[PDB]
RNA sequence: UAAAUUAAUAAAUAAUUAUUAAACUAAUUUUAUAUUAAUAUUAUGAAAAAUUUUUUUUUUUUUUAAUUUUU
């Protein structure tokens, strides 16, 4: 139209697929360091990486091992059917947090005792449940003796 | 029912043998006792003792 | 206690400086309190910036580690993995 | 009956265009970015280009279909090695929809940058121009 | 530079069925937000959106028959933004003016 | 070594894997007189599996009307599919007199969920999870047909748990697998292997639900002993 | 190639002549 | 607009420091009762207060936005972990069930501060004020409270970020959050 | 350690003549004969025995003009999905099946299209009124296309088809349990 | 006390934990708030103020047990006279200054 | 933009010898017909207009209105614990053991 | 050969997962989460 | 706050580009600022700044071995000096400077198993001189127009400085039009390098 | 998986591997990450000059699998 397209704008960042191409053994460990970092352990795993800048830092130093594609913003949500009129913030807010190997923490053992606390948390879910049908059980049948009194 | 190879961890019986050098030094109650260390020489020998009772 | 000086040790030989008190039995319990390192002489915290310390042991040993090869590459040379195994060993004699 | 799906929702666009129309074959090629040596997709390449993965015992109509069923029309129970698939492919999602939604907050909240690259590729790489 | 009348050929151009800007404006953030010279057929861009390629798809497509107009307080950093342009192929940008540009109201 | 599982992980073995059977009534107990106690033609049923576990999403959504329809066609080939009264055809509608229950038709709900139970005791050893299923749906349209005295099926609902469940089998394998773990104080997280019985024991987590819509009955209507009549069953 | 000893595993023929 | 509430005092008062669009509103202080529900009201007074140390998070409502905005229904908040809505955490380290909805805390007026769960019975670090007669949530949601001053920002909030969907045109968060009286 | 000679003992008599009188020799055969087997299975056995098929099939192509040269580039792009195994097996047992593979790729006949994504229907954007009784726009749509799905695989004779004999009516079977 | 839990850091966990301590456990949150102040040895004679406040929150709490202590009695002993004369008596010294500008 | 179709082939790819086909036969076939196609969100303000449709169902908290003529939420008619009960085949994998997702 | 060539955006093809697979109800604007959350969930057959 | 004296940027008289020989040129001005640098003020080579120095000052005119030939400080001759200086300040860099590679050859090697294209040094002198340039204006010397680089040890080239006379610059460099640029070419390791 | 090293008045840790145990926060993808303590273990051996190829020692069975052209 001979003229720059005008009007409310918005603006869609990239976001890479990335492929090991060769076997990560045979480079130095500040290499495969970068490569842990992109989930990245084996000639022929794949993964979906933001672009952020965080991330082009950690290509950049492994551009020799991955091969990239670039989805933008728009082919994203066509690439999966997504409804344009839904973004990606809020779609992800529903997926819980503790998704398949929830996260990454240091050791081993700080990733077991954090399972542990997980495993935790519904042995008490469940206690807690029949601790109430012990506290309402109560305050009625404590009331039964005082409402016998009026 | 295993041997506790020093360095390497417990080991089966009838296992390997071969990285298991000072642990027969251990079981033998042969004690070097880091006496390798000509070099430097220990609080033990610099200490001065008060009270030859102790 | 904020420093500014070239602070000082501890009070390993102590010279007693009293104000008042029974106080008949302070180098008696100055030398007795001195040689596990302690209080009962309220121990003067200097160095307020000791973080400088922590962040040495953190590099002197995050440095020397990698002296080694840190290597979160793998258990190191793999190229055997990554078709599918489970790794036995390798005792070291090394 | 046997199956063919080949998508989740099926919906396949019918190859055969009309009693006299033209063909429309895909082109062979390889998209290779210098054009000189003038490839052509190889045996592995159409592989991936029709709906597999690298091989074709994955991400395809070799696994996303049952291996069988009861003649009355009974499905099968799922497996370990089924549910740890499905659990993958949506591994595979929620890596591209938590990284799309990280993006989002970066570029909502503008920080993303605008110097396009890092500060030791540009440093490193003379074509990436001046800022 | 840019005579205040080749913006006054936007006065009859912007009116079209194409509503889209003839102009843009490489200004600092205050700059475009202490004044009121951004308003009409106007479109905001940081010089390192152009020259980086972010403003790529708001760009047209002819790109023979096509003009900018980008406008800046500095001369040096308003040249700096159209010579952005001729990196990505268009030719009518000229780094018009800060005032001559302040002036076309209608 | 950590796992990044950025590749496909195929799944773990576990006893919690077992395919635990399904639960019915002893061999001459029948439904409705232990209450008062107290080849086949090809069908896609593949296909349709697939359409009403969109009833099932769809039912979980809050899109009761749609759902309706995803169940109406998955109860028409179930009740072809398999011949009359099946312990299957008679589970469907379980899903079918809810989802009326949720579109306001109650007069069909109770018209649905009560045809089931006639296919349920005339059967031979009807699954037992499903009579506790249907005695719910018998529950839950009766307090939207807003009837109190309509309202003492939980109760007697449970009765049936209490003395038709077997509740060992729920955790029999389960309850030693924490004497499998090895190590202490790295990958310890199997010692602490714990299963929960709403997860695990359907029925159980039926029974519960009839025990707290039970108890919301008599709480609402200011009832006390009826509370208490509840609770200390809910508990035990 | 594949233990360099030797390779007697049967290869392929080239294409006929179109 | 005035919002009708119950006055008593010996009572937890709360302050939020809100600000949407980065834009400095001003303080909502809430007023829990510690007379019907003492153990909501200590796991919600006490990420307020920041006093806890670190647990699963970093128990502290300082920066956290609200990210549930229904214009007219209800605003939550919380979300001490995962800030976008989908973890709920509590101060005794774990989800706690709820004590009592018999008085002062069964009803949802629309001056009121719920404590929203995410199944019925554990609570967790979720809020909400609801701003409506939510006749519905009567003894589902443990109402523990009742804001004392700055309804006006609470019904700014509502207005400013708002969507019948829920998620936030712009991001109205918590700028501090402190104990009052 | 454990030399496994309890099972290896067994084998002592398949050995020839010094190997099966004495234990001991025996052993040191057995388990390097059993040694080798297992170390020929999982390395070297496959790269030989999956060349001897690539040359049957190839040599089967030969006959037709064509090698497994350009053979194995078309049976890809055509996206027929056989096994280099089951090109052996037809090559062999059913020559004409193969034969007609062979015509196949060497026609000019338009490979199968790539599969489609997900499409989002126009329906979902379509915007819903304050309705309760009418489902969602595009649950009346996906619907009819599971119920299409469900009656075109197979030749089901639901019951001679006595289920709704249209679609418009299938999906009406949920108004055949009211009153 | 509430100047004091916002003045130093010291002061202000002592009273969070007693400004909403349970009415069964007051008179220990002040004594574990006095024996901070007395480690960290504070001007112990001219603040005694705290001793007076866990003198009557005993004198509750067992009131037959411990002598009886008013309210009054614990403000009697507190550090006063910055604000009864030459802070209060400054505060209205301004609004009258607010008064020969306003004029 | 908004108005524009978006669908926008970066300058790299156009200039690369890298042209594929169309209207079926090339993999990007489902993704280029899906962003060719007319944008709905021609507006930030249409934007709101489809946005106020769509509901966040498992949300955390309170649920919200009903229609007023859909009955009651199966989730307070069912509780929490319980899920429908799934039908579990080869091709409907229904999320097994739902009761771990809490933390 | 050596290198292959590919839109590497069909190494991971999103056929027979979009997110109708992981969202059922999402074209019907209802945005329903029903993950698999990991592979340990498995319950059983 | 421009440090104190760890910087001055004094005016200057002659001979920036520092070398053993560095005052090639003829007639200008163009420094580095003499913080501790102020050894040239010693004598000559730097001014310090005055209401007079700002109007011109006596550059050291090479050609009666003396500053004599006066010089203004208008536009046009800051315009020129820089545009004269930042020329053969690329000629200082390449002809002094020896820029290394890190490259591949298995084997034994003798030779580069991917010789190096001309945007491949191109990004070396951007990478190690700063100095950005056109690919296009490096001339590979004449035994290996046809295959690269593509040799290990130490290989030189041409890189072409166009802008010889617009700035008049001669006799000053021994070549005014091109520049010999040295390169020596390693055998890095797989960990050395990438292509 | 090679790392450690100071004889001798008031300066934070030898290092290794091993056994046994321990704790997540100013410190980002919604990424990734073996840190700490206690105890067991100190002999695996370079002389000059120059200088400021590669990842493999180790595989549960069936398939599947992308690095080949002569003078």
């Amino acid at each position: 139209t001979t003229t720059i397209a005008a009007g409310p704008y918005r603006r869609v960042g990239n976001v890479f697929i990335v492929t090991c191409i060769d076997h990560p053994f045979k480079f130095s460990w500040e290499v495969n360091r970068m490569l842990r970092e992109l989930r990245l352990e084996f000639m022929g795993q794949t993964t979906v990486v933001p672009d952020i800048p965080p991330v082009r830092k950690r290509i950049w130093r492994v551009r020799h091992v991955v091969r990239v594609d670039q989805l933008d913003l728009d082919e994203a949500k066509a690439l999966i059917g997504i409804p344009e009129h839904i973004s990606f913030r809020d779609l992800a807010g529903q997926i819980p947090p503790t998704f398949g190997r929830g996260g990454s923490v240091a050791n081993p053992h700080m990733r077991s005792k954090m399972n542990f606390m997980r495993l935790r948390r519904m042995r008490l879910r469940d206690v807690m449940h029949r601790d109430q049908l012990e506290k309402r059980l109560l305050e009625e049948r404590h009331h039964a003796l005082q409402q016998q009194q009026q | 029912s295993g041997h506790n190879v020093i360095k390497m961890g417990w080991m089966k019986i009838g296992g390997s043998w071969k990285y298991s050098r000072s642990y027969n030094d251990a079981r033998r109650g042969f004690a070097k006792g880091q006496w390798q260390e000509r070099k430097m020489t220990p609080r033990f020998m610099l200490a001065p003792r008060v009270s030859a009772g102790g | 206690a904020a420093a500014a000086a070239a602070a000082a040790a501890a009070a390993a030989a102590a010279a007693a400086a009293a104000a008042a008190a029974a106080a008949a039995a302070a180098a008696a319990a100055a030398a007795a309190a001195a040689a596990a390192a302690a209080a009962a002489a309220a121990a003067a915290a200097a160095a307020a910036a000791a973080a400088a310390a922590a962040a040495a042991a953190a590099a002197a040993a995050a440095a020397a580690a990698a002296a080694a090869a840190a290597a979160a590459a793998a258990a190191a040379a793999a190229a055997a993995a990554a078709a599918a195994a489970a790794a036995a060993a390798a005792a070291a004699a090394a | 009956y046997s199956e063919y799906r080949s998508s989740y929702t099926g919906a396949r666009s019918a190859p055969w265009a009309a009693p006299e129309a033209a063909p429309a074959y895909p082109s062979a090629r390889s998209p290779f970015p210098l054009e000189r040596p003038r490839f052509r997709k190889t045996h592995i390449e159409w592989m991936l280009h029709h709906g597999h993965g690298d091989r074709y015992g994955k991400y395809g109509p070799s696994r996303e279909i049952a291996d069988f069923e009861y003649a009355d029309g009974t499905p099968s129970s799922i497996s370990g090695k089924r549910f740890a698939l499905k659990h993958h492919q949506d591994h595979l999602l929620v890596q591209l929809i938590r990284s799309a939604a990280i993006v989002e907050r970066f570029e909502e909240e503008e920080l993303l940058p605008r110097i396009p690259g890092t500060p030791e590729q540009r440093s490193w790489d003379p074509e990436i121009p001046l800022f | 530079t840019v005579t205040s009348a080749d913006m006054k050929k936007a006065l009859l151009s912007i009116d079209s069925t194409s509503s889209g800007a003839l102009v843009i404006d490489v200004r600092s953030e205050p700059e475009r937000r202490l004044r009121p010279l951004l308003s009409p057929a106007i479109v905001a861009l940081h010089p390192h959106d152009i020259l980086s390629g972010a403003a790529c798809p708001i760009l047209p497509s002819n790109k023979e028959r096509a003009e900018m107009f980008v406008v800046a307080s500095e001369a040096q950093r308003a040249v700096n933004a159209c010579t952005a342009l001729r990196r990505w192929g268009f030719s009518r940008v000229t780094a018009v003016s800060v005032d001559a540009v302040s002036e076309a109201i209608a | 070594i950590t796992r990044l599982y950025t590749s496909y992980f195929k799944g773990e073995l576990f006893p919690n894997q077992l395919a635990r059977p399904l639960e019915r009534l002893p061999r001459g107990v029948s439904l409705a007189a232990a209450r008062k106690g107290q080849r086949r033609p090809y069908v896609p049923l593949g296909e349709v599996a697939k359409l009403e576990l969109q009833g099932d999403y769809l039912t979980e959504g809050g899109l009761h009307q749609e759902a309706l329809e995803y169940y109406g066609v998955v109860a028409k080939a179930y009740e072809l599919a398999y011949p009359k009264d099946h312990p299957q055809v008679a589970g469907i509608r379980l899903k079918l007199a809810g989802a009326f229950r949720r579109t306001g038709r109650l007069t069909s709900s109770k018209a649905n969920c009560e045809a089931v139970l006639q296919m349920l005791d005339s059967a031979v050893q009807p699954p037992l999870e499903l009579i506790v299923e249907a005695l719910f749906e018998l529950g839950l349209t009766s307090e939207a047909m807003s009837d109190a005295a309509a309202g003492t099926v939980f109760e007697e609902a449970v009765a049936l748990v209490d003395m038709f469940h077997n509740s060992g089998q729920s955790h029999k394998m389960l309850r030693l697998l924490p004497r499998l773990g090895r190590r202490f104080n790295l990958n310890f997280e199997e010692k602490f292997v714990y299963f929960s019985p709403f997860d695990y024991d359907r029925v159980f987590a039926l029974a519960d639900q009839c025990l707290e819509r039970a108890e919301v009955f008599y709480q609402a209507r200011n009832d006390r002993a009826g509370v208490m009549r509840v609770l200390q069953q809910r508990k035990e | 190639v594949y233990s360099s000893k030797k390779d007697r595993t049967f290869k392929v023929m080239p294409v006929p002549p179109p | 607009l005035y919002m009708p509430y119950t006055p008593v005092a010996t009572n937890p008062v709360v302050y939020f420091d809100i600000t949407a669009e980065g834009d400095a509103l001003g303080r909502v202080s809430v007023e829990l009762f510690r007379d019907v529900v003492p153990r909501t009201s200590e796991n919600f007074r006490s990420l307020c207060t920041g006093e806890r140390g670190y647990g699963q998070c970093l128990l502290y409502y300082k920066g956290t936005p609200f990210h549930r905005i229904i214009p007219g229904f209800v605003m939550q908040g919380g979300d001490i972990l995962t800030k976008d809505g989908r973890s709920n955490v509590s101060v005794f380290g774990y989800p706690f069930p709820d004590e009592s909805f018999e008085g002062k805390a069964g009803k949802h007026l629309p001056g009121t501060v719920g404590m929203a769960h995410s199944g019925p019975n554990q609570n967790g670090s979720q809020f909400f004020f609801n701003l409506g007669r939510n006749e519905q949530l009567d003894r589902k949601f443990v109402v523990v409270g009742q804001v004392l001053g700055g309804w006006e920002i609470v019904n700014q909030v509502v207005k400013l970020c708002g969507s019948r969907c829920g998620t936030p045109v712009s991001r109205a968060w918590i700028s501090d959050c402190g104990q009052s009286g | 350690y454990y030399r496994a000679t309890a099972e290896l003992d067994r084998l002592r008599g398949m050995l020839r003549g010094r190997a099966r009188l004495e234990r001991k020799v025996g052993l040191k055969r057995i388990t390097f004969l059993m040694r080798t087997q297992t170390r020929y299975r999982v390395e070297q056995k496959a790269h030989w025995e999956r060349a001897i098929v690539r040359k049957n099939v190839d040599s089967a192509a030969h006959e037709h003009g064509s090698g497994w040269q350009h053979l194995r580039n078309d049976l890809a792009r055509q996206n027929l999905m056989l096994l280099p195994r089951t090109q052996q097996q037809l090559a062999q047992y059913e020559p004409l099946a193969f034969r007609a593979v062979m015509e196949l790729c060497a026609s000019r006949v338009a490979p199968p299209p790539p599969p489609m994504t997900a499409q989002v229907p126009e329906e979902a954007y379509a915007t819903r009124p304050e309705d309760p009784k009418v489902a969602h726009p595009a649950a009346r749509r996906q619907l009819e296309e599971c119920v299409e799905r469900m009656l075109c695989t197979g030749r089901s004779d639901v019951l001679q088809r006595e289920g709704p004999r249209t679609t418009q009516a299938w999906m009406d079977a949920w108004k055949e349990y009211d009153l | 006390l509430q100047t004091l839990a916002e003045c130093s850091p010291l002061h202000h966990q002592p009273y969070l934990s007693y400004a909403n301590a349970e009415e069964s456990t007051v008179a220990g949150a002040v004594a574990e708030w006095l024996r901070v102040c007395e480690r960290a040895k504070l001007p112990r004679e001219t603040r005694e103020l705290l001793r007076k406040l866990h003198c009557y929150h005993l004198s509750q709490c067992h009131p037959s047990d411990a002598t009886t202590i008013s309210m009054e009695d614990v403000w009697k002993a507190c550090p006063i006279m910055h604000r009864a004369e030459q802070s209060a008596a400054a505060f209205v010294w301004n609004a009258m200054a607010s008064q020969r500008l306003l004029s | 933009t908004f108005a524009q179709p978006a669908a926008f082939v970066s300058p790299r790819v156009s200039e690369s010898a890298a042209h594929e086909p169309d209207t079926q036969q090339s993999s990007r076939y489902g993704v280029d017909r899906q962003l060719r196609g007319p944008r709905r969100a021609v507006s930030p303000e249409r934007l709101q207009e489809l946005r106020e449709q769509l509901q966040f169902v498992g949300s955390i908290g309170p649920k919200v209105p009903p229609a007023a003529g859909a009955g009651t939420a199966y989730q307070d008619e069912y509780g929490t614990r319980l899920r429908p009960r799934y039908p579990q085949s080869w091709d409907t994998v229904p999320p097994h053991q739902p009761s771990r997702s809490e933390i | 050969r050596y290198r292959l060539f590919h839109p590497v955006h069909q190494t991971v093809p999103f056929h027979f997962n979009p997110v109708q697979s992981i969202f059922p109800l999402i074209y019907e604007n209802n945005l329903l989460a029903k993950p698999r959350l990991s592979w340990k969930d498995y319950e059983g057959r | 706050m421009a440090p104190e004296l760890q910087l001055e940027y004094i005016p200057i008289i002659f001979t920036r580009t520092i070398l053993g020989p560095q005052g090639g040129f003829a007639g200008e001005e163009r420094l580095i600022k003499r913080e501790v640098a102020q050894k040239y003020m010693s004598e000559g080579n730097a001014v310090t700044p005055s209401a007079e120095f700002h109007q011109g000052v006596w550059c050291y005119n090479p050609d009666s071995e003396q500053y004599d030939r006066f010089v203004e400080r208008n536009a046009e001759f800051l315009d020129f000096a820089a545009r004269k200086r930042q020329w053969l300040d690329v000629y200082w860099r390449v002809n002094t400077g020896y820029l290394l590679f890190g490259r591949q050859s298995w084997g034994q090697g003798w030779l580069l198993n991917c010789p190096l294209r001309k945007k491949d040094i191109a990004q070396k002198l951007w990478e190690q001189y700063k100095v950005r340039v056109d690919p296009r204006l490096i001339e590979f010397r004449e035994k290996d127009r046809r295959t690269g680089i593509q040799d290990l040890g130490h290989n030189w080239c041409w890189l072409y400085l166009p802008g010889a006379e617009e700035l008049a610059i001669d006799r000053e460099v021994y070549d005014n039009k091109r520049v010999k640029v040295r390169m020596h070419i390693r055998k890095m390791s797989s960990y050395g390098a990438l292509y």
